[PDB]
């Protein structure tokens, strides 16, 4: 909210020093990618299941 | 169960005010739903159900 941007993934893309990481940034725009889906990493909703506050989400990259 | 399901007059009072939120665990127990084990098999948290809501009448009979 402060900065006005979305948190998008540019998958073909090196981190800042990482030899074989993606990088993530934040786009005023959004580059297509900038899609993330909510898995259930907490093992405790399922999918499709309301996302539970608090629940260990797993947002994981969509492009 | 056995042990409050007659009129004891005891076990129920012992089990009500006890020191460990057992009680609210039975209420859990009726209420939430177990979420793995009923995705995967449905029939034992229909029967920890019956068996939660079987205690808890126990634990009022001629009160």
């Amino acid at each position: 909210m402060k900065s006005n941007k979305y948190l998008t993934v540019n998958k073909r893309l090196p981190a800042l020093l990482e030899k074989n990481a993606m990088r993530v940034t934040l786009d005023a725009t959004g580059n297509e990618g900038s899609w993330l889906f909510i898995q259930p990493f907490w093992k405790l909703r399922s999918n499709g299941d309301n996302v539970v506050v608090g629940d260990k989400v797993i947002l994981n990259p969509v492009n | 169960t056995e042990y409050c399901q007659g009129p004891c007059h005891e076990n129920q009072t012992c089990i009500v005010t006890h020191e460990s939120n057992g009680i609210d665990i039975i209420t859990a127990l009726i209420l939430n739903d177990i979420s793995p084990l009923c995705k995967y098999r449905m029939d034992l948290v229909l029967q920890l159900k019956d068996n939660a809501s079987k205690l808890l009448l126990a634990l009022m009979e001629s009160r």
